[PDB]
RNA sequence: UAAUUGCGAUAACGAACGAGACCUUAACCUACUAAAUAGUGGUGCUAGCAUUUGCUGGUUAUCCACUUCUUAGAGGGACUAUCGGUUUCAAGCCGAUGGAAGUUUGAGGCAAUAACAGGUCUGUGAUGCCCUUAGACGUUCUGGGCCGCACGCGCGCUACACUGACGGAGCCAGCGAGUCUAACCUUGGCCGAGAGGUCUUGGUAAUCUUGUGAAACUCCGUCGUGCUGGGGAUAGAGCAUUGUAAUUAUUGCUCUUCAACGAGGAAUUCCUAGUAAGCGCAAGUCAUCAGCUUGCGUUGAUUACGUCCCUGCCCUUUGUACACACC
């Protein structure tokens, strides 16, 4: 791979994790792939990107959110009520840990094992306030409610309880990988599109 | 589990009374040149995908 | 949101009035243009009055105008 | 920048509105190389009402 | 740290100074369930005593624990700083003393009767079940007496 | 007297003023090794720059950062930043422009503020509650 | 003594600096002219001193248990 | 005194907690003069021969 | 290569001297560590409790020498926490100006810090030999 | 205060040979089995480290990853 | 359109106030002017590790040069530019590129005509009238009170923990202030667990306090789900400081005491980008006392970028016997 020296060390490792096929500080980028139609070119990944922490205005426009690296997105969602408010960095080693962990048992690299943790919990309808009415949510609005969901399970389920937060929310979307019945992400979503045919 | 795929090709409007909801025409790109219209939740641009569950139903302006 | 005032419209267009042997269709030549040519009284002012008055002078090389 | 900040109305009724009062202030010193006899020659009109003039010279 | 392993040395139950303590919690802090105690005032004696902090407060040597007691019943016969207890020129008797146990809650007695018996204005305001450090008793304090 | 420049990064109120020598190609921020940081995690937000336009890249360089105000995040966001032109600056006084182009290329592709000076500021407090935007809590008797 | 020592300076077209126009208001309505009459005067009296404009105001009470307010104004003026 | 504070009964927030709250702890404004502002109860007018003298 | 204190890992460095100025016998401690908390800003004392005080006689000679000259006062900032008072807004408060200067002192006496002039107290020479040495055995961890 | 959270003998044995077919370890995956409180538990998971039972894939505390002993 | 901001229609044509303009603050200049009260490089002089010549510091001037960083003077820069999409193809709007910057560039300052029995005679030696004026409602001194506690309401502070408390350790801001007839901001050396004391010093201040080494946050450990070490109300005993005076405890430290509080009913607040929220800091107050406020920076989201359903307010039309104008 070329290797090039200089007076600092620079470690061999971080020597190998160069130009070389992108990666994150330890997991393949390339080859994870949304396997539904819908979301995709709304899930930015290639775009390779080594950490999650990226000071990019997202807001300043309304679409810009979605050219945002996925993962980072999802990190940012965690960085929430007041006692969380900020702490980004210690959101950040709470993932690259939680990925440590998906990939603990599930060979599937863990940026992979996002995006499927992602498609199963982005309700396909839902309803509204007219009794109700049957409604078809946004290819985005999907993304930012599923990962909203996730989230707020994960951290649901880390409260109160020795389990670690970054435990809590790697087998919530290792469920989610494709539902199993058991994350409150699954749960929450099939039963916000289940009263959709309330209204029909 | 009979899935549907819709493309946006315009847009309509805001409906419902708060309106947050939004009318729009959507297009299958699976036997094309038909048409269908219907509404949704979150904010939507041109172009985007979504996909139906029940292909034969249409709502219209919302109270 | 930035709908000129018409102070600058007025100026702008009693400008396209006088001076379209001059007033080229790029910027920057009608603003060093103004600076000499006109007692405007700040920079800014007159930014907005030769922008305005060279989009004027961009389309009427495309059709007529009102004024 | 001297900052005075004070409600507005001198009772304490309405909207607690505050306001913002502002003081600037420039001092510039310049070192010279000049004789014993301009010594008060720049101290003749070089005066402008409203600056402070202080002049003296030391290295300790 | 390092693993250990016990054959049957720690007991669960314990009850020393007439007060009881638990076994499977760690004896720096085990020990705090007693009153006239501290997290400070106990993590102190117990190397005074030279105990092992790290582990479990039931493996513990019956003598050690014996040290431990005749610590606090004398703490300043062995070395321990005269600004480190309740009971530092206690009222009668120029003494500083430390109040432990079933002791403290018949000395907080002591001295509240005292007030009340030479009626200082406190202790005029605790007979009558009141604040005493002089906070404002308007809106606060209001549903547990 | 040898080739070299002076550049800088501004992240919040975080300053990194960077001077690049023609060296041995070594790396150091406020006196010491880029090895460590220890806004460990973010530390790879820095390592970047390296890796983007290939490693080697520094053989006849020298690196060497200092950092006033800002904090723990501020300053290594504003130095990345700060040693990306430098090189650029480099490679526009000592070497070629086309070998240059391809690296603010090479940058512009990927920079998250690597080149951009992100121009976010803090909005300054109006009375009528201790935020920006938020206000004190109303009552309506 | 000697530290200071104060000049008196006539002041150029009184008409202009406001001070000096509204102690002439009070100096003249506290000599019994008519409240319109005088305020008309110093407007009028401004303008022919020159200053692009005017406006004089005069709140309280005139014989009049409740408090009136009148303005009085002349020739351009800039607010913002 | 000190002594008739402490001896003397009917101190407390016992005997005090025994008791009842007045209903007028839960009160309001009353709203006292404040309907009829714009009617002038001076009882009193302005001559306008008085008024035009005046202004 | 040549070695200095820049190059070494903070947390693993300041450790190492610690395990170093532990093994080798002079300390000159005060005697009285068996209470103090090293601040009033703080809760309970440091659970070392046999040693912490070459922890705290790392962290003394690494600061001191990285910069020109310091003060006990400084000191006890660096230290110095947020302070829980009770149910009132977290405050920070110095550290102990005791157990800082005769951290210090304690170990001047070993020669590793220097009274500087300009008031304060330079890092040593012979301390500027008792330097990266102990860095060399650090790196000596990943040779 | 309950569980065993001190050394339990017979758990000992327990232990070892319930290491080997977990693809996942931390002191909550200790404490998780009606087992040893995390005091103890998050001291043993070096102590098995010293010969061959797992694999460090993590590196930091607060968060702890080892691996089946390949 | 934020705007009576404009396009367009037009018995109106052309103007003015107010909006805009303007002013201030934050962002951009390796282009101008240059600065031991700002800093950079070289070099003296000098310290350590390695040695090959390197790597890291010291040095109120040892000298030489410079202005990138800092500072503040003068200019410049943006005008929604270019291209496109949309539209009476009008004002405009929307996307993309470029750009320090394209949400009135962000934030403020200013702000017309009128209206209220809105608040302020308790800011004024501003004031009309009325009251009192020597047993005073003047005034000063002494002590108490404004804190008083069965309860009702409102702005808040700390929490119910494991995205944690704790213990080391890593350790980074920005708005300010600061002592003459003086006792202000305080470095450093010692004594003290602490609070604090004591001995000197710099500073009228970009020069000294100060790199304000702040706090959250980062790292490494101890804890283990149990009111637990979360939590710190109440309370006892002692040590300090401010002050003529600390009792009803001014504030600080030490030990001990270890409540309620296991996410909060009906309801209601604030907010769209460096914003929310968390975090601490300076200033006002100030002898002592911030749980308040005015500013500051630190870490930094989620979800909008829509509508008129709720609510409020404007505008037309319309009715009116109201015009002291529905009180
Ligand atoms: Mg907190
Ligand atoms: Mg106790
Ligand atoms: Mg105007
Ligand atoms: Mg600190
Ligand atoms: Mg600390
Ligand atoms: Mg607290
Ligand atoms: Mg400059
Ligand atoms: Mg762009
Ligand atoms: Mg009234
Ligand atoms: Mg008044
Ligand atoms: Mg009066
Ligand atoms: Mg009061
Ligand atoms: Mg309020
Ligand atoms: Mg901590
Ligand atoms: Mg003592
Ligand atoms: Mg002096
Ligand atoms: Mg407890
Ligand atoms: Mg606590
Ligand atoms: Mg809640
Ligand atoms: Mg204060
Ligand atoms: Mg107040
Ligand atoms: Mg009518």
């Amino acid at each position: 791979f070329t290797p090039v020296v200089l007076a600092t060390p620079i470690p061999e490792e971080v020597q190998q994790a160069q130009t070389e096929i992108k990666l994150f500080n330890k997991w393949s980028f390339e080859e994870v792939e949304v396997k539904d139609a819908s979301l995709v070119d709304y899930v930015q990944v290639r775009q390779p990107i080594f950490v999650a922490h990226t000071a990019g205005r997202y807001a300043n426009k309304r679409f810009r959110k979605a050219q945002c690296p996925i993962i980072e997105r999802l990190t940012n969602s965690l960085m929430m009520n007041g006692r969380n408010n900020g702490k980004k960095l210690k959101a950040v080693r709470i993932i690259k840990h939680t990925l440590d962990i998906i990939n603990v048992l599930t060979d599937q690299n863990p940026i992979q094992v996002v995006v499927d943790a992602i498609t199963n919990t982005g309700p396909r309808e839902d309803t509204t306030r007219v009794r109700r009415q049957a409604v078809d949510v946004s290819p985005l609005r999907r993304v930012n409610q599923a990962i909203a969901l996730l989230t707020i399970g994960a951290r649901e389920a880390a409260f109160r309880n020795i389990k670690t937060i970054a435990e809590t929310l790697a087998e919530e979307l290792i469920n989610a990988a494709k539902g199993s019945s058991t994350s409150y992400a699954i749960k929450k979503k099939d039963e916000l599109e289940r009263v959709a045919k309330s209204n029909r | 589990t009979p899935v549907t795929l819709a493309k946006v090709i315009k847009v309509l409007g805001r409906t419902g009374s708060r309106g947050g909801v939004t009318q729009v025409r959507v297009e299958f790109l699976e036997d094309t040149s038909r048409t269908i219209v219907r509404n949704v939740k979150g904010p939507v641009r041109e172009n985007d995908i979504l996909v139906l569950m029940e292909s034969e139903r249409e709502a219209r302006r919302l109270r | 949101g930035r709908v000129r005032t018409k102070t600058v419209k007025r100026a702008s267009k009693a400008l396209i009035e006088r001076y379209y042997p001059k007033l080229t269709l790029d910027f920057q030549t009608n603003k060093r243009l103004c600076d000499e040519i006109a007692t405007i009284q700040s920079k800014r002012l007159r930014n907005k009055i030769a922008g305005y008055t060279t989009h004027l002078m961009k389309r009427i090389q495309k059709g007529p105008v009102r004024g | 920048v001297l900052k005075i900040s004070t409600r507005k109305t001198p009772n304490g009724e309405g909207s607690k509105t505050w306001e913002t009062y502002e003081m600037r202030i420039h001092k510039r010193y310049i070192d010279l190389e000049a004789p014993v006899q301009i010594v008060k020659r720049i101290t003749q009109i070089t005066i402008e009402p409203g600056v402070d003039v202080e002049v003296v010279v030391a290295s300790n | 740290s390092l693993v250990v392993q016990e054959q049957g040395s720690f007991q669960h139950i314990l009850r020393l100074l007439n007060t009881n303590v638990d076994g499977n919690i760690k004896i720096v802090y085990a020990l705090t369930t007693i009153k006239g105690v501290g997290r400070r005032y106990s993590n102190l004696v117990c190397k005074k005593a030279d105990v092992d902090l790290h582990k479990r407060a039931g493996e513990l040597t019956q003598e050690e624990l014996e040290r431990i007691v005749q610590i606090m019943q004398n703490p300043t016969h062995y070395k321990i700083p005269a600004w480190f207890l309740n009971r530092q020129n206690d009222i009668t008797d120029g003494k500083d003393y430390h109040t432990l146990a079933n002791n403290v809650e018949s000395k907080l007695r002591d001295d509240l009767e005292r007030l009340k018996k030479i009626r200082a204005h406190r202790g005029i305001r605790h007979f009558w079940g009141l604040r005493v450090r002089g906070q404002h008793t308007k809106t606060t304090g209001r549903r547990r007496a | 007297a040898v080739p070299s420049v002076q550049t800088f990064g501004k992240k919040k109120s975080a300053t990194a003023v960077a001077h690049v020598k023609a060296g041995k190609g070594l790396i150091k921020v406020n006196g010491s090794p880029i090895t460590l940081v220890e806004p460990e995690i973010l530390r790879f937000k820095v390592y970047e720059p390296l890796l983007l336009v290939g490693l080697d890249k520094f053989s006849n360089i020298d690196i060497r950062v200092r950092v006033t105000g800002g904090g723990h995040v501020s300053q290594v966001y504003a130095i990345r930043q700060a040693i990306a032109k430098g090189l650029v600056a480099y490679h526009q006084k000592y070497v070629d422009e086309q070998s240059k182009n391809e690296l603010k290329k090479a940058f512009t592709s990927y920079d998250r503020t690597l080149l951009i000076a992100d121009s976010r500021r803090p909005e300054p407090k109006k009375f009528g509650g201790k935020g920006a935007r938020s206000r004190f809590q109303k009552s309506y008797r | 003594p000697g530290t200071i020592v104060l000049y008196a300076e006539r002041v150029q077209d009184r008409g202009l600096s406001a001070v000096a126009q509204a102690e002439s208001m009070k100096f003249k309505l506290l000599n019994g002219l008519a409240i319109r009459r005088a305020a008309y005067g110093v407007v009028r009296y401004v303008m022919e001193s020159g200053a692009k404009g005017c406006e004089v105001v005069v709140s309280g009470k005139l014989r009049a248990a409740r408090a009136k307010a009148m303005k009085f104004a002349d020739g351009f003026l800039i607010h913002s | 005194g000190n002594e008739g504070a402490i001896r003397d009964k009917t101190a407390g927030r016992r005997n005090n907690r025994s008791k009842d709250v007045t209903d007028s702890a839960t009160t309001k404004k009353s709203n006292t003069r404040r309907a009829t502002d714009r009617h002038s109860r001076t009882g009193k007018t302005d001559t306008k021969k008085k008024v035009n003298q005046g202004w | 290569p040549g070695v200095s204190v820049r190059d070494v890992a903070a947390q693993d460095f300041i450790n190492a001297y610690a395990s170093f100025l532990q093994r080798q016998g002079k300390l000159e401690v005060p005697g009285y560590v068996d209470i103090v908390k090293t601040s009033s800003g703080n809760e309970m004392p440091p659970q070392d409790a046999e040693g912490w005080f070459y922890k705290r006689a790392a962290s003394v000679a690494r600061h001191i020498y990285m910069r020109k000259q310091v003060g006990v006062g400084k000191l006890n900032k660096l230290y110095g926490g947020a302070k829980s008072r009770g149910v009132r807004p977290y405050k920070h408060i110095d550290a102990s100006g005791s157990i800082n200067r005769k951290v210090l002192q304690a170990l001047e006496k070993i020669g590793i810090v220097e009274i500087s002039p300009k008031g304060g107290r330079r890092i040593s020479e012979n301390g500027q030999r008792d330097l990266d040495r102990i860095a060399a055995q650090t790196l000596e961890e990943d040779e | 205060a309950q569980h065993a959270v001190i050394l339990d003998q017979e758990k000992y044995d327990r232990i070892l040979k319930e290491v080997p077919t977990y693809r996942y370890v931390s002191v909550s995956v200790l404490v998780d089995r009606l087992k040893i409180g995390g005091s103890l538990a998050r001291i043993a998971l070096r102590h098995l480290e010293k010969e061959g039972i797992i694999k460090p894939i993590s590196k930091h505390s607060k968060q702890a990853i080892y691996t089946r002993a390949t």
